[PDB]
């Protein structure tokens, strides 16, 4: 039984939440924020990212080498991501160096210069990550599908967003979007490991008080996307190995089917040649996979959002000539969580992702990370023993229910790059998702 | 009439069939047609950007 995570709000609305841990000697602190890509519009799209190259760039006080300098005397490292949906700032230092990162971190979000000589600098290192991601095949991949999947809405943009907004965004826009959005209701600090609560929340009376609030605060993790059946194929003969992304629409962090969705995703599970038990694999699709040589690896997953997700799976493949009957055999193992999953499949899924979801925190930054993303999203840290209550209603009834309503016979959202002239055509991989025979 | 009735006597009962033959085989041209281009829409739909390497 873990520490209770304690949690405590600013008169701004800034929340604070901890769990300590005495028995470490290093602490994660940083900010999360409910705000990301999303956030921008078509003219803007890039913004987000842009600002947290720009955020370690010099502040008012401090300058670019004055700010390597403090980091490089606290010991510890500094760190930043930007997501479609979350921001997130952070600092791992030791356990007495806390107060030192924490008024880093006030600092590069409050008082960042943004000064339009390094906003002209960055404009060339951001200009040469459109042309190295290119390498990143996974991350390819997912940016494709999102764009698919969400045809023309603002979860269908990329994070790093077009080359022709990178050449035109200005300190103006950086510094409106980060006043419209790094608002204190929107915000939570977050500290893991070697943190006294109370300590952390008057350093945030001390760093983060004069943050403005919004004018309308909705709860942490507020929200309409409308799902695209649809394909992108991005052929490439030279490359050796196909990589192939299948979704469809999935389930919201608030979702009542959103436990339902993750058992299902365990039923299929995930596969990698390369590791040696995964031979062994209780699940079907491994098993078909592995004695068949069909894919170097797959993974299962179901990515949320505030209002939609999506649910899938994601192939690499050198087998160019069995494409088909990998794809083949992967819809044929959706198709039976709606037409024979039973007690059997549910409660060693059940049994599998009891131990994953607390397996997953094993360090302060895992720690930070859950804490965040949970109050972000939820508005809440839920406790072990609620998502352990969660996971037992999941039942068999529920998962067949669930996969016939989300997956059987429903327009899925497709992406191929590599050697993909073995997958075939819309229709016949969309055929897949229903059986004839049932 | 009567030895154009002996030499074809099916004659009625031919054109009675011949007429609910039409109507079937017309609604079913008709619904070919349509579920013709449902499975083609994806086909015909294709676009393409090219980016010479
Ligand atoms: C061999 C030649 C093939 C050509 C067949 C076309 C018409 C022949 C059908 C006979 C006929 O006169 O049927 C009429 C209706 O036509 C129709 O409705 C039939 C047209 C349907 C088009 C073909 C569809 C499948 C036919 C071939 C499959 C055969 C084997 C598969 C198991 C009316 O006759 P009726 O309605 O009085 O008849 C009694 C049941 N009430």
């Amino acid at each position: 039984v873990s520490p209770k995570t304690r949690t405590s709000n600013l008169k701004n609305g800034l929340t604070i939440a901890s769990e300590s841990n005495p028995l470490v000697q290093t602490a994660t602190v940083g900010v999360w924020i409910d705000a990301g890509s999303r956030n921008e519009n078509a003219y803007n799209n890039g913004t987000a990212h842009f600002f947290e190259h720009l955020a370690f760039k010099g502040t008012d006080k401090r300058s670019q080498h004055q700010l390597e300098l403090d980091i490089e005397n606290m010991g510890g490292h500094l760190n930043a991501y930007t997501s479609r949906e979350s921001t997130v700032y952070y600092a791992k230092s030791f356990k007495d160096d806390v107060p030192k990162s924490v008024e880093i971190l006030a600092d590069i979000l409050q008082h960042s210069k943004l000064a339009e000589s390094a906003i002209d600098r960055e404009r060339e290192v951001i200009t040469r990550e459109l042309e190295e991601v290119n390498k990143q095949y996974e991350e390819v991949v997912f940016d494709h599908l999102h764009a698919t999947a969400f045809m023309n809405q603002p979860l269908g943009r990329t994070i790093l967003g077009p080359r022709e907004n990178i050449q035109t965004i200005t300190n103006t826009e950086l510094r409106k979007f980060i006043t419209e959005n790094y608002t204190a209701d929107r915000m939570v600090l977050v500290g893991a490991g070697a943190v006294d609560h109370d300590a952390l929340v008057e350093l945030a009376e001390k760093y983060f008080s004069h943050l403005p609030s919004s004018q309308s605060p909705v709860p942490l993790g507020t929200p309409i996307p409308n799902f695209v059946g649809s394909e992108v194929r991005l052929r490439d003969d030279t490359m050796p190995v196909a990589h192939i992304a299948i979704a469809v629409e999935g389930v919201s962090w608030t979702s009542e089917d959103y436990y339902t969705a993750l058992v299902a995703q365990a039923i299929i599970g995930n596969y990698d040649r390369a590791v040696g038990t995964s031979r062994h694999q209780g699940s079907r699709l491994s098993n078909i996979v592995s004695e068949n040589n069909l894919a170097n690896s797959f993974q299962s997953f179901s990515t949320s959002y505030s209002d939609t997700g999506l649910w899938g799976i994601y192939l690499t493949s050198e087998n160019t000539t069995q494409i088909d009957d990998l794809v083949h055999f992967t819809l044929k193992e959706w198709n039976r969580l709606s037409t024979s999953v039973s007690n059997l499949q549910v409660e060693r899924a059940k049994s599998q992702l009891k131990a994953g979801l607390l397996l997953s925190l094993d360090g302060t930054t895992y720690v930070a990370e859950d804490i965040g993303r949970q109050l972000t999203t939820l508005g809440r840290r839920v406790t072990p023993a609620e998502v352990e209550a969660k996971l037992e209603a999941v039942t068999e009834h529920d998962v067949r229910a669930w996969a016939q309503k989300t997956l059987y016979d429903k327009d899925i959202a497709l992406v191929g790059l590599g050697p993909i002239e073995g997958l075939y055509d819309y229709n016949r991989i969309r055929n897949d998702m229903s059986m004839m025979r049932w | 009439a009567f030895l154009t009735w002996a030499a074809e006597p099916e004659h009625d009962e031919r054109k009675k069939l011949g007429l609910k033959a039409i109507i079937v085989i017309s609604a079913m041209l008709g619904l070919s047609v349509y579920i013709k281009k449902f499975k083609w829409s994806p086909i015909k739909n294709r676009k393409f950007i090219y980016n010479p390497p």
